[PDB]
């Protein structure tokens, strides 16, 4: 006799992302060698955590500035993925195959003025709870905030912490919820010399501890 | 923190910083070999077709990620629905030996054919991108995966064993025209 | 014996008709720090007091199942309430007692229960309240209720404004009994302290 | 040559109710912790042994009273989960969706009334076998009751003993039968003291050897 | 025994308390995990679908046993009669996912599709009363196993893997007019 099997309905049908592997036809194929290859990169987060790239403002600048020294909200934006602000990242670029994320984002401000302009800037993160953002840096002072002077060192570099009810958050938005929109990130200027023409450019890259966590196709093709 | 920018060494800043506290990270997902492992379709197809993982839609999971470096290496499975039977020739060879069974033939049953292929190019590594000629833009003809062909190839559908990619390019979320976010329809509950 | 002392910061309560306390669904609290506050939470002990809410008036008319809820937190006019306005996320959990005073020659008995997630009762699954943490008042034997509750949902941290984890529930089991010895009616009241207070997430002034 | 099976006629089809698992096609997901989370419950009959839930009397009252203070049957209810009186009861909710019990049952009498009134009771098991309840504790003493009087304890607990002929009873009834009625609870007052309007609060619990047996779907879907 | 029902403090007696002997008891039917571990039904589909285990008819088998807990966790398994291909997409997924092959698809197989689905959602557990809102009754739209779509969708049925239950709520039976017991017909032999 032979062994009884029980061909199970419900099993057997093709899913694009099975864990099995197919049957070989065409065996004993060497490859020409490809050792120490340069510039390998084996998770997308290394890439990410490693080069920031620009965020985007007004007329689609990498940077902010203002003409006057006064105490002035040089840009607010949303703390999510899919923020216009964030639209021309690799970070968001990386982020919308994935439904949802946790952890630290990190700013990058650079300062290209000249050595006779100086500046003082504010980051502060605003979580949500609030109708609107604060318009003025004594506003914006009670939230988790971090001030520098433009000297020697040109980049200053901030974590936006994950702070939320659930978890994780979902990388896409959709309408004022919970689970789409942690608040916002608020730049503003305390005051500058002669820092007219001057600007400050901002990228973002992610933190050590940023973590992405369920691929999805969710693009139209 | 505060760095030479310009020297654009890399700078992670934490959460310790202003008294917060990192927290774990499992990173699985964002694997390179694990997020290429998965079936992704190929649009245009004909009788008679040369593999080309460039097919893929430029925005599609795979395709857009495969866009995202420069160089790559990888295996391949294949899933052809076809009428007649379907034959495999491998890099370089002629056209005209899809017509004989001698080389990899798979007879027709129902409902398609899956197979495992191995990477055949003469280069060490391919490419998505390559400025320059291979004759005495596209990419040179020798970028391929060897052809298939059958009476009629219905759908086809590649998928990237033991991927490896290398030195990182532009990888784009859609544009946001209104200023605060990109939204759209999240799935939730019925009623 | 039946005589107990609460201590719930700078404030005191002391009852001789003390039935002992009863625990919710656990003895401690999970961790309150996770991973969904990144080390930024702290505990603001200022707000871990007795605070005080008339329930309501059990009166002889009142039958079974006459029910009276108070959702937490409610309206706080002291720091506890503050917090809320400063901090976007915060948790704790409640140290309750409830008073039902009249004389012992009053007859009936009340039902005190905390219930997690709160939602409208129908009549028949009032007979099975029972399956949450819980305690009788019944005249000849107190006047006094008290459950102890952890901080719970599915959230580690919650958003008060939008989400009101615990309800407080006093029910009428049997009516209220008087003769020419009792007192005619008996007024309920909460005295309650929030445990174990964490706040993260500081909010910008509104001015 | 490969492996030689037998697909056998009879097998493979699909049982709401079998002991397989599915093939997984989505891997490498870790969930937020959720140690230690309050009020876990494992078993069912733990949570009905521990919270007894009221029965329901005339005018769905979870209480009996009499304004004389002569000796009354208070109330007789029939030993069946399927029972009017135990309808809004947990341990009935849980039962109908096994098709078969035995074990002890546990009634519960909580007395309410003021320091001033006192009363007596009994309560009485009536197995199978007589045509009527007895209307009298003389005639009902001849069964397994118990006595108690009202005092410095509210609270009076009696086990209803499973005495059937077989090992096992239904837990819904049709028409008596052997299998579906096990007899009588009858509660009587023996005699009370200025007590015409004090109430005895009545509820239910599973014992320590309560059982349920062969899980069903039988509400109407 | 005799107590203080006050303190509500619970209290098992005995039939030993008369001279009975109690009977040992094997309670595995009673089991969480083993009850909630079966197929059940969902009723109101449409070609494109979302995962809400409080679909599942309240006075159900496992439909009542989870209305009867507050907060819940579990893994599962879907079995699926839809024409033409099935997408799945996770928690939190924007609807217009569901039209791309990169996500789980399964190709039709007679006579359906059976999977297994990890838990996806945002949250340590999930609930099914949830006391308040979650945007700027019904639950929140994070209380979900992710969405399946397909040309139509036949059948659906859910599986609860690994289930927890917390914090035990109402259960009900059927109410009685009778005023004795609630009988029916109860299955018996033929003739």
């Amino acid at each position: 006799g032979i062994v009884p099997v029980a061909c199970s309905d419900g099993y057997g049908g093709l899913v694009t992302t099975d864990p099995k592997t197919a049957d070989p036809v065409y065996g004993m194929v060497y490859n020409p060698p490809r050792t120490n290859y340069p510039g390998r990169f084996t998770n997308l987060l290394d890439v990410a955590e490693a080069c920031p790239t620009f965020l985007c403002f007004d007329e689609g600048k990498p940077y902010v500035v203002t003409r006057t020294d006064e105490q002035r909200l040089l840009a607010k934006f949303d703390v999510s993925l899919a923020a216009k602000h964030m639209s021309n990242t690799y970070l968001s670029g990386i982020a919308q195959y994935y439904a949802q994320y946790s952890g630290t984002i990190n700013l990058h401000f650079m300062f290209t003025g000249s050595t006779d302009s100086k500046a003082r800037y504010m980051v502060a993160y605003v979580p949500p709870g609030v109708e609107t953002p604060p318009d003025t840096p004594e506003k914006a002072a009670h939230c988790i905030h971090a001030e520098w002077d433009t000297g020697l060192n040109s980049k200053f570099t901030f974590s936006i912490p994950y702070v939320s009810a659930a978890d994780y958050a979902y990388t896409a938005s959709d309408v004022a919820e919970t689970t789409n929109v942690q608040g916002w990130v608020c730049i503003y200027q305390i005051t500058h010399g002669k820092a007219e023409q001057d600007t400050l450019v901002v990228s973002v890259s992610a933190g050590k501890d940023f973590e992405l966590r369920l691929p999805i196709d969710p693009r139209s093709q | 923190t505060t760095t030479t920018g310009e020297s654009a060494d890399p700078v992670t800043t934490t959460v310790e910083n202003y008294g917060g506290e990192t927290q774990v990270q499992r990173r699985q997902h964002t694997d390179v070999t694990f997020i290429m492992d998965r079936f992704v379709k190929i649009q245009n197809l004909n009788p008679t077709h040369v593999i080309d993982l460039m097919q893929t839609h430029q925005h599609g999971l795979v395709g857009a990620l495969l866009r995202a470096a420069t160089y790559y290496f990888s295996d391949l499975e294949i899933v052809v629905r076809h009428d007649g039977n379907l034959t495999w020739v491998p890099n370089g060879a002629p056209e005209a030996a899809l017509s004989n069974t001698g080389n990899p033939t798979a007879y027709l049953k129902a409902p398609f054919t899956r197979l495992a292929l191995p990477y055949t190019a003469p280069h060490r590594v391919l490419a998505t991108v390559y400025n320059g000629t291979s004759k005495y833009a596209q990419l040179p003809a020798s970028f391929n995966f060897g052809a298939i062909q059958a009476t009629t190839i219905h759908e086809l559908l590649v998928r990237m064993k033991r991927a490896e990619l290398y030195c990182p390019r532009p990888l784009l979320a859609v544009e946001v025209s209104s200023q605060d976010r990109h939204k759209q329809k999240i799935i939730a509950p019925a009623k | 014996d039946r005589l107990l002392t609460t201590r719930n910061g700078h404030t005191t309560s002391t009852t001789q008709s003390s039935v002992g306390v009863t625990y919710g669904y656990s003895t401690q609290e999970d961790h309150v720090s996770g991973p969904n506050t990144s080390g930024l939470e702290t505990r603001v002990v200022q707000a871990e007091r007795f605070f005080k809410k008339h329930l309501f008036d059990w009166t002889p008319d009142k039958a079974f199942g006459h029910l009276e809820k108070l959702e937490l937190p409610t309206d706080h006019k002291g720091v506890y309430g503050h917090l809320v306005d400063s901090f976007a996320y915060m948790r704790n959990g409640w140290d309750v007692e409830v008073s039902a005073v009249g004389n012992q020659f009053n007859g009936g008995c009340l039902l005190v229960a905390m219930v997690p997630e709160w939602k409208e009762f129908t009549p028949r699954e009032k007979y099975q309240l029972t399956l949450f943490p819980h305690q009788f008042i019944s005249p000849r034997t107190n006047m006094t209720a008290h459950i102890v509750v952890p901080y719970l949902g599915v959230n580690r941290y919650d958003q008060y404004k939008k989400h009101k984890p615990w309800t407080l529930v006093v029910m009428v089991v049997s009516p209220l009994t008087t003769n020419t010895v009792s007192a005619g009616q008996i007024k309920v009241y909460a005295n309650i302290a929030p445990t174990h207070v964490h706040v993260a997430g500081e909010l910008p002034s509104k001015e």
